[PDB]
C-alpha cells in the first residue's frame, strides 16, 4: 500500500477538510445517522430534505486557548441558527431532526504540550449558581459564541454554576469519557472528529425548545510552552449537519 | 398452556432442574419480571470507532 | 371446593420478591417502541470504560481543581525514584473511588475480575523518558526501592511515538471474589511507578511535564451481592 | 428476545484464559494510543505468562433488570380521621420520583429508561393521646385514589369526587397484607426522560429541566370510616419497583448532593477524599 | 392439603380488577335477544359524527340563545380580512369543549387523531365570495395578516353550488399523543379564516349572511387513559 | 377444558405470550369481562345513505 | 376465582416442616464446587470408627 | 446426584447376616493390628455361628440433611416503640451462629460445610406497664432489613437508610404466619469455614481465630408505626434451618462447655463421669 | 412438567406410592430439602490404606 | 502491512519490556538458548527446573554517563547473586547452567550526540 491512517479528506456538499494529523473517527454509539424511517414516523406531512444545500462544514468561531483558561462549552442545535439555510429552515419549521459531525481543529509545533478533552455530553441540563435561582436563556448559550467555564465557584444572578471539576452540572469531570470523546494531545494528533447520530426519545423534535446535546472542550493539561516561541494558539470548532429533514412548515417566528 | 424453563443453579464438580410458569392474566404487564437474560455487547462503548483496530498492530502507523 | 392450607411466608411484603399482580388500567395501549442508539443491558458494560484517576490528592486546594489528575514529572531526576505509590483496593481506595468502575462497585459486596490502568504521557513531543510500573501481590508490604519493586510483576514503559502503555494487574487471589469494602483477609496488593531511566528534554523546552492515568475494568470482571451505597443521603423530602 | 415474556431466558458466561508462552515478537499488544478514544482490549495473556484456567462466573447481578428491580419507599404521607371542617382529614401526593435520594441516584445513571411499574402501599395506623384514649374503635379501611391529569380533584374529604366513576381506587382493610397494583408503561413519549435540556416556551423561556415533561397526575387518600370519639393518624408509606427495564445513554453517577426536586441545582463539592501523601503504602 | 400461601395483594377491592364470582341466582333464564337498529360498540363511532360547533362566543347574551352557532359575514369587506380565529386544543378550547368530540375526549387524558372543520355557507343562493382557511402548525404564535396565515397549511375555498369545504388538519406532531387537558408542553396550532375575495351580492338582497361550522374526528383517532369528566357534580343525592 | 388465548402486548422494533384461563362456575354469568374485542363499525352513524355517495365525485351533480 | 378452603394447619410453624419459599436475592451466582477429600454423607460412617475406652475410671 | 433436586433419590439397606457354620480352619479373622490405624472388618458371622436374616433397616434418619435441617433458635433481640429520643427504638444484630450452645455444637462436628438456609423470624409483642395501660392502639407492623456488609447504617429510628432502594426487607403484620425467607449459599470461599487456625496479619499477627473469615452483615429491626401514648416491647426471636447440606472432614464433638463466641476458648473439664469400681454389675 | 416420586413405606408381611412435586421458582435455592438419598461409603474413614487387607489372613505377615 | 521494525516487545515471565526504537535483535553466534540434552548429560541426579520463577527481567543497577567518563563493565553470571530466586537457587546448588538476554536502555532527546559500544566478551580474563 501506499496509504497512512494520518491523513483523513471528509467531503460534505461543497465543502472538504483535510487533515494530515489525526487518530481514526468516533462514530457515536456504533450508528451512522440517516433519514427517519416509515416505521418510526409520526407526522403525516412530506418532509423536506434539502440535501447539499443545508450538509456542509459550518465553521463557528474559534477562542484563544491560553495558560489560565478553564474551559469552553456551545449549545447544539442553537448554535447553528444564524448559519446560513440551516438557519432558515431551522427558523421556518416546527420540527426538524439531523445528525452532525464535529471537528475541533488545533495545532502548535514540537515544543508546546498541552491536552484537551473534547467531549459531546447528550442532554446535558445545568445547575444554577444561586441554589434558590432559576438559569435562564442568555446564561446558556451567547449563540456561536462560546460560553465560558469559571475556575471560580461564585457568580452572578441567574449565572450557571460552572466550576470545572464538576463539569456544571455535578458529576465528576473526570467521568464524562463515559460519552463520545477523543482527545487532542498536542505531540500525536492535533483534530478530533466526531460524528454524533441524532440521539433523541421522540422521532423529530422543535430545534428552538430542545438542546440536543452540548459540545464540552475542557484543558486537562494546561498549556505550556518556553518563552518565545509564540503565544497565540486558538481552537477552531467547525460542525456539519447530516441527513437533515424538516416537517411542519408555517410562518417564521419563535412566538 | 404451561410453560417450563431451567431454574438458576452454579456449577458442580466434573445439572437442570425446571419449574413452571403459567400466567394468570389478559395483559403482558402484570407478567413476572424477566430476570434470566445475560446478553450484553460492550462494543458500543468500549470500540465506537469506524476503523477496525488490530490489537496487536500499533494503533497509530 | 379444592382444600388447601397456607404455610409460613403468608401475608408477607418481601422487597425483592416477584409474582404477578393485576393491572390498573385494564388493555392499555403502550406506546410503540422506536430505537434510540446506544443500549445498556448490563453494568459491566459502563465499568469496561475508561475512566481518569484523580491520583495527585495531596492535599483540599488541589483536591478542589483541576490539579488533582496531573501527576507531575520532572527532568534532572535520578534513576530509581518512585513517582507514586498506593495499595490497590477499588471502592475503598481514594484514589479509584469516585471513578466510573468505583462508582459501579460501590453497589456491591464482592467483586472479582482484573484491571487494567493506561498510563499515558502527556509531556512535550521532543521530550523522552522510560517508566517502571511495578504491581507487587500482597504479603510483604510496599516496595521500598526499584529493585523491590523489580522483583514483583512489571512492564517497562518505553515512551515514543505511541502515548500510552496499559499495565495489565492480573488476579492472583486464593478466592473466587474479595470483598469491595476493605477487610484484612482479602488485600489485593500495591501498584507502584518509578523512574527507569529519567526524562530529558532539549535546550528550549519546560522541565516540568504531566502524565495522566486511566482505569478500567478487563473483560472478565464480575460483581455479586447487590448492596445500597454509602455517597449519597438526605435528612429529609427534597423540595 | 421480549422482555415482557420472562420464561425466555439467555445463557453467556465470563471470558476464560487461555495459556501463553513467552514471546520477542514484533508486536505489540499494550501499545496503544488513548488519544483515539479507544479502550484498550489488553487481557493479561499478552503480558504475562498465564495458565489455562475455566471461569464458569456468569454476570447476572449485574443485568439491568436485577439492578433496579427491587422495591424503594419513594414517599409517605400522613393523615388524621377528622371531618369535613378539619384540613388534615385526607391529603394527597403529586405523583414524582425526585423525593428520596437513593432511588432518585439510580434512576438518573440513564438518560432514557423505559420499564412497567409495581406499585405496593404500607399503611400503618396509629392512637393519638387525648382524654378518650381508651375508647374503643373497630377496624379502619382506607381508600387510595388515582386522579389521573386534569380530572376532579376533592375539596374536603367527603365530596362527589370520591364517588369514582373511572377512577381507579383501592379500598384496603387494615391487618391484611399491603394493597399492590402494576402500572403499564404510561408516557406519551416512547421513553421517559430523567433529562430535559430546554424551555417549556418556544421564546426560550418559562421552566427550564425535567419539569416540564413529568405530569402523571396524584394520589388522593382518605379514611373511609366516620370518625370515632377520638383521633388516629395514618402514615401510608408508597414503594415503587420497576420491573421489565430497558435502559438507553448512560450517564456519570451524581456526585454533589442533592437540593431540589424540581431543578438539578447543587453547590460544588471537593471531587475525591484527600489522603496523606502521593506515595502511601 | 394442598399448601399454598398469600401473596401482597390478598384481601383488596380494586375497582379495575376482573374476577370471576358467584351468581345470585343459579340457572336464571335470560330473556331471548332481538334486533334493534343502530348499534355502537365503541366510542370512536360517535366521535367521527359531525356536531356544530359555537365559534361565536363573545357575550353571555349571544352564549345563551342560537345566536352562538352562527358567524357572521358581510358584504363589502376588504379582502385579507380575518372572519375568525382561535387556537386549537380541543377538550380544553371553549370552542370545541362541549361539542360531541369534545365531550367524548374529556373522559380521556390523552389523544391523537387528525380532526376536520367541515365549513358550511349558509348565505343566500344569489350571493358569491371566496375564503382562504388556513392552519398555521405552533412555535410562532398565531397569524397576524393573511400573508402569515398564507405560509401555513390552507385551502382556498371557492363557494358555488356545493356549499361545503372541508378543511382537514393533518397530524403533525413529536410526540404519539397529545394531552386533553392544556398543557404548555403540547399545543397544536391556530386554526383561521380569512376573506379570500370578498361577499359579493346583487342589487335587492341582503347584505349580512351567516356560516356555520361541523366538527368531527377524522378514521385515525385514538384515545387513552380513561378518567372522570369535570362537567357534572353534586353537593348531595338526588331525590 | 383450559382455554389459551393472547395478550395484549405493544409493538415492537422491526410477539405472542398466552394466558390461561378456565370457568369454574355454572352460569355464564358468573364469567370475567369481556374486555377484548376491538371491533366497531362507523357506516351506520358515518354514512346512513340511501344511495352510495363517491367521495371523489361532487356530492349534488 | 378458583375456590378453596383452609383446613387445620394453616399459619402454623413447624419446626421440621419442608415447604419451598421465595429467594431473598434473585439470581445469586454461587462459588462453583471444587473437591476437598474426606466427604461424609452419613453419621454411621463416623459410628463405625474405632474410638478408645476409658474403662478405668475409679476416681476423679 | 444433584443436592438441590430433592425428587431424585437413592436407596440402600442395612446389610443382612448370612448362616455360617463351625470351622477349624487355619484363617483367623478376627486378628489384626490395631497400630496399621485400620478398623477391623469383623462381623458375627465370623466367631458365632449365625442363623440366616435379612435386615431391612434402613439408615434414613442419620443422613446429614435429615440430622442438621431443623429450625433452631439462634438469637432473640427486643426492641421497644419508641421516638427518635430513644436508644432502645430499634435494635441490631450482627450475624453468627456461635450465640447458641446447641446448634453450634452440631455445626462444629464438621471442618467444612456447605449449604443455602431458610430464614424464620417469629415476632412476638407485649404491653409495658404504664398509667394509661388500658390505651387503644390498632396492629403494629415491623421491619426487619438485612444490611449486608459495609453499606449505610442507621443512627436513630427514622433516616434515609431505612429506604432500602436494593437491601431486602420484610414488612410483616401481626396476627399472620411468622416471615420466611430462603438464602442461597454466599460464602467467597468454596464452604463454610467453621475452623480457621491461623492469623489475619501476614505478620503473625491481628486475630486468632474463626473470627477471621466470618462477616455477614447485620441485621436492623425497628417498628413502622409512630408511637401510642404507652410503649410496647417486642422481642423477634430469630430461627435458622440448614438444607441442602454438604460436609467435609468430621471432628470430635465438643466436650468442654463454651465461653466465648469470638474463639474457642474453654477451661480443662474431667474425661467422663466417675464410677465406683472398675468391676460394677 | 411435574414430577413423581416413591414415598417412604416401611417394609410388608409376604408397595409403592407416589407423590408429585412441582417446582415454583426460578432459583434453585427455593427447592424443598432434599431428604431422600441414603447413599454412603465408609471407606474413606474404616480402611484409609495402601495396601488391601484381606480380613482372613493375617494384618502383620 | 501494518507492522514497523521499529517497535518490539519481548515478554519473559512476568516481565514484559517494550521499546519504540531498537534495530533488531543480536542472537549470539546464531543460536537460540535451550535446555541440555542427554547426549551431553555428566550428571547423574535429575535437574530441576524452575521456569518462570527464574527467568524473568531483573534490572540492576544504572550509572550515569556523562562528557569525561570512560566505560563500565559488568561480570556475568556474578552480578545476578542477590537476584531473587535466581540467587537462591544458584546458592544452594553446586552446577547450574543458563543462557540470557542483555538489554541495554538509554534515551536521549535530538540536540545530544554521543555513540556507546555494547559488546558481550566471553572469557575475559
Ligand atoms: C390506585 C391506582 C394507582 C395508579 C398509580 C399510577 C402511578 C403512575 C406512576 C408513574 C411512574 C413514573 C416513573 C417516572 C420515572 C422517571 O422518569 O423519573
Ligand atoms: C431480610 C433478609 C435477610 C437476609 C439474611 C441473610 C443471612 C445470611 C446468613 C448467613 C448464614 C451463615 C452460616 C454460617 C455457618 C458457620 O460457618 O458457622
Amino acid at each position: 500500500c501506499g496509504y497512512s491512517d494520518r491523513v483523513r479528506s471528509i467531503t460534505l456538499g461543497n465543502s472538504t477538510i483535510t487533515t494530515q494529523e489525526c487518530a481514526n473517527v468516533v462514530v457515536g454509539y456504533g450508528e451512522w445517522p440517516e433519514y427517519l424511517s416509515d416505521n418510526e414516523a409520526t407526522a403525516e406531512d412530506q418532509p423536506t430534505q434539502p440535501d447539499v444545500a443545508t450538509c456542509r462544514f459550518y465553521t463557528l468561531d474559534s477562542v484563544q486557548w491560553e495558560n489560565g483558561s478553564p474551559g469552553w462549552w456551545w449549545k447544539f442545535p442553537d448554535a447553528l441558527r444564524d448559519m446560513g439555510l440551516f438557519g432558515q429552515n431551522m427558523y421556518y419549521h416546527y420540527l426538524g431532526r439531523a445528525g452532525y459531525t464535529i471537528h475541533v481543529q488545533c495545532n502548535a509545533s514540537k515544543f508546546h504540550q498541552g491536552c484537551i478533552l473534547v467531549v459531546c455530553v447528550p442532554e446535558a441540563e445545568m445547575g444554577s449558581a444561586q441554589t434558590s435561582g432559576v438559569v435562564n436563556y442568555e446564561h446558556i448559550s451567547k449563540g456561536e459564541i462560546a460560553s465560558r467555564f469559571t475556575t471560580t465557584t461564585t457568580a452572578e444572578d441567574h449565572g450557571v454554576q460552572a466550576a470545572v471539576w464538576n463539569a456544571g452540572m455535578g458529576v465528576g469531570v473526570g467521568n464524562l469519557t463515559i460519552f463520545p470523546h477523543q482527545w487532542i494531545n498536542l505531540r500525536t494528533n492535533n483534530s478530533a472528529t466526531i460524528v454524533m447520530p441524532y440521539v433523541n426519545s421522540v422521532p423529530m423534535d422543535n430545534m428552538y425548545r430542545h438542546h440536543n446535546f452540548t459540545l464540552m472542550i475542557i484543558p486537562f493539561v494546561p498549556l505550556d510552552f518556553s518563552a518565545g516561541a509564540s503565544t497565540y494558539v486558538p481552537i477552531t470548532v467547525t460542525v456539519a449537519p447530516m441527513c437533515a429533514e424538516y416537517n411542519g412548515l408555517r410562518l417564521a417566528g419563535h412566538q | 398452556g404451561a410453560q417450563v424453563s431451567t431454574q438458576k443453579t452454579g456449577a458442580h464438580e466434573t445439572s437442570i432442574i425446571h419449574y413452571t410458569n403459567i400466567n394468570y392474566y389478559k395483559d403482558a404487564a402484570s407478567n413476572s419480571a424477566n430476570r434470566q437474560d445475560f446478553t450484553q455487547d460492550p462494543g458500543k462503548f468500549t470500540e465506537p470507532m469506524k476503523d477496525v483496530m488490530i490489537k496487536t498492530l500499533p494503533a497509530l502507523n | 371446593g379444592l382444600p388447601t392450607m397456607n404455610t409460613p411466608g403468608s401475608n408477607q411484603f418481601l422487597t425483592s420478591d416477584d409474582f404477578q399482580s393485576p393491572s390498573a388500567m385494564p388493555q392499555f395501549d403502550v406506546t410503540p417502541e422506536m430505537h434510540i442508539p446506544g443500549e445498556v443491558r448490563n453494568l459491566m458494560e459502563i465499568a469496561e470504560v475508561d475512566s481518569v484517576m484523580p491520583i495527585n490528592n495531596d492535599s483540599a486546594a488541589k483536591v478542589s481543581s483541576m490539579e488533582a489528575y496531573r501527576v507531575e514529572l520532572s527532568t534532572n531526576t535520578n534513576a530509581g525514584t518512585q513517582v507514586f505509590g498506593f495499595q490497590l483496593n477499588p471502592g475503598a481506595e481514594s484514589v479509584m473511588n469516585r471513578t466510573l468502575m468505583g462508582e459501579i462497585l460501590n453497589y456491591y459486596a464482592h467483586w472479582s475480575g482484573s484491571i487494567k490502568i493506561t498510563f499515558v504521557f502527556c509531556g512535550s513531543a521532543m521530550t523522552t523518558g522510560k517508566f517502571l510500573l511495578s504491581y507487587a501481590p500482597p504479603g510483604a508490604g510496599a516496595p521500598k526501592t526499584r529493585k523491590d519493586a523489580m522483583l514483583g510483576t512489571h512492564v517497562v514503559w518505553d515512551v515514543g511515538l505511541q502515548s500510552s502503555c496499559v499495565l495489565c494487574i492480573p488476579w492472583i487471589s486464593q478466592t473466587h471474589y474479595r470483598f469491595v469494602e476493605k477487610d484484612p483477609y482479602t488485600n489485593a496488593g500495591f501498584v507502584t511507578c518509578w523512574y527507569q531511566t529519567s526524562v530529558v528534554s532539549p535546550a528550549s523546552n519546560q522541565p516540568k511535564c504531566y502524565m495522566m492515568c486511566m482505569v478500567s475494568a478487563c473483560n472478565d470482571f464480575s460483581v455479586r451481592m447487590l448492596r445500597d451505597t454509602k455517597f449519597i443521603e438526605q435528612t429529609s423530602f427534597y423540595q | 428476545g421480549d422482555v415482557q415474556n420472562a420464561v425466555e431466558g439467555a445463557m453467556v458466561r465470563v471470558a476464560d484464559t487461555v495459556q501463553t508462552s513467552a514471546t520477542n515478537s514484533e508486536r505489540v499488544p499494550n501499545l496503544t494510543a488513548v488519544e483515539t478514544g479507544h479502550t484498550s482490549q489488553a487481557v493479561p495473556g499478552d503480558t504475562m505468562q498465564t495458565r489455562h484456567v475455566i471461569n464458569n462466573h456468569v454476570r447476572s447481578e449485574s443485568t439491568i433488570e436485577n439492578f433496579l428491580a427491587r422495591s424503594a419507599c419513594v414517599f409517605y404521607l400522613e393523615y388524621k380521621t377528622g371531618t369535613k371542617e378539619d384540613s388534615n382529614s385526607f391529603n394527597n401526593w403529586v405523583i414524582t420520583t425526585r423525593r428520596v435520594a437513593q432511588l432518585r441516584r439510580k434512576l438518573e445513571m440513564f438518560t432514557y429508561l423505559r420499564f412497567d411499574m409495581e406499585i405496593t402501599v404500607v399503611i400503618t395506623s396509629s392512637q393519638d393521646q387525648s382524654t378518650s384514649q381508651n375508647q374503643n374503635a373497630p377496624v379502619l379501611t382506607h381508600q387510595i385514589m388515582y386522579v389521573p391529569p386534569g380530572g376532579p380533584i376533592p375539596v374536603s374529604v367527603d365530596d362527589y369526587s370520591w364517588q369514582t366513576s373511572t377512577n381507579p381506587s383501592i379500598f384496603w382493610t387494615e391487618g391484611n397484607a399491603p394493597a399492590r397494583m402494576s402500572i403499564p408503561f404510561i408516557s406519551i413519549g416512547n421513553a421517559y426522560s430523567n433529562f430535559y435540556d430546554g424551555w417549556s416556551h418556544f421564546s426560550q423561556a418559562g421552566v427550564y429541566g425535567f419539569t416540564t415533561l413529568n405530569n402523571m397526575g396524584q394520589l388522593f387518600f382518605r379514611h373511609v370510616n366516620k370518625p370515632n370519639p377520638a383521633a388516629i393518624t395514618s402514615v401510608a408509606r408508597i414503594y415503587f419497583k420497576p420491573k421489565h427495564v430497558r435502559a438507553w445513554v448512560p450517564r456519570p453517577p451524581r456526585l454533589c448532593p442533592y437540593i431540589n426536586s424540581t431543578n438539578v441545582n447543587f453547590e460544588p463539592k471537593p471531587v475525591t477524599e484527600v489522603r496523606t501523601n502521593i506515595i502511601t503504602t
